Order: structure tokens, then C-alpha cells, then sequence
């Protein structure tokens, strides 16, 4: 995820011009507090997810 | 975490909960009426069940 933001994003804006990605099995095997943790980091990188 | 985990919605308990309701109602029951019958506390997957 910091990667594709890396990419999305050109220098200047804070967010990238797409903010919308997407998680096919979403969180398939990390214990909920994990999962949790990987939520606040797409809301750090401040991305809309799927 | 882990009590999160623990416990939540059943889904073969929600088929039973469906069935006895929708023989006592014995007609086609919306999303609203089943939600606001049965208790709601994991509507999320009650809705997706139904």
C-alpha cells in the first residue's frame, strides 16, 4: 500500500489523484487486531478501500 | 482481540431464527421486518444471510 501510493501519487498533493483501491480477501488470515493495525495504515496513506 | 473472535453471529442459528419466523409470519417478510423481529447484534451478516 505505501508502494501504489508511492506510485499514485505525484510530488506536491498529499493525496494521490486515485484514492480507490481494492482487497480481494481482505484480511484472510490476520488475527482481528491485526487487521485492525493494516486498517490504520490505508487511513494513514488515507485511501478510500475496497 | 482473541474474545472478538471468540464469538459472534451464527449463521445456522439464523436459518433456524428465519424459519420459525417466516412460518409464523407465513408471507414474504422484508429486510426491515426481519431485522426489527429478530434482535439485531450482527445485522451486518443477518442481511447478508437473508
Amino acid at each position: 500500500t505505501a508502494s501504489l501510493s508511492y506510485a499514485l501519487s505525484p510530488a506536491g498533493s498529499r493525496y494521490p489523484l486515485f484514492g480507490t483501491i481494492i482487497l480481494d480477501e481482505a484480511f484472510s488470515r490476520s488475527s482481528h487486531a491485526v487487521a485492525g493495525r493494516i486498517i490504520a495504515a490505508l487511513r494513514e496513506f488515507g485511501l478510500h478501500a475496497v | 482481540d482473541f474474545w472478538d473472535a471468540f464469538n459472534g453471529l451464527d449463521r445456522e442459528v439464523l436459518i433456524q431464527q428465519t424459519l420459525q419466523l417466516l412460518a409464523k409470519e407465513n408471507r414474504p417478510v422484508g429486510l426491515a421486518e426481519l431485522a426489527e423481529l429478530l434482535p439485531p447484534a450482527h445485522d451486518l451478516e443477518t442481511f447478508a444471510v437473508w
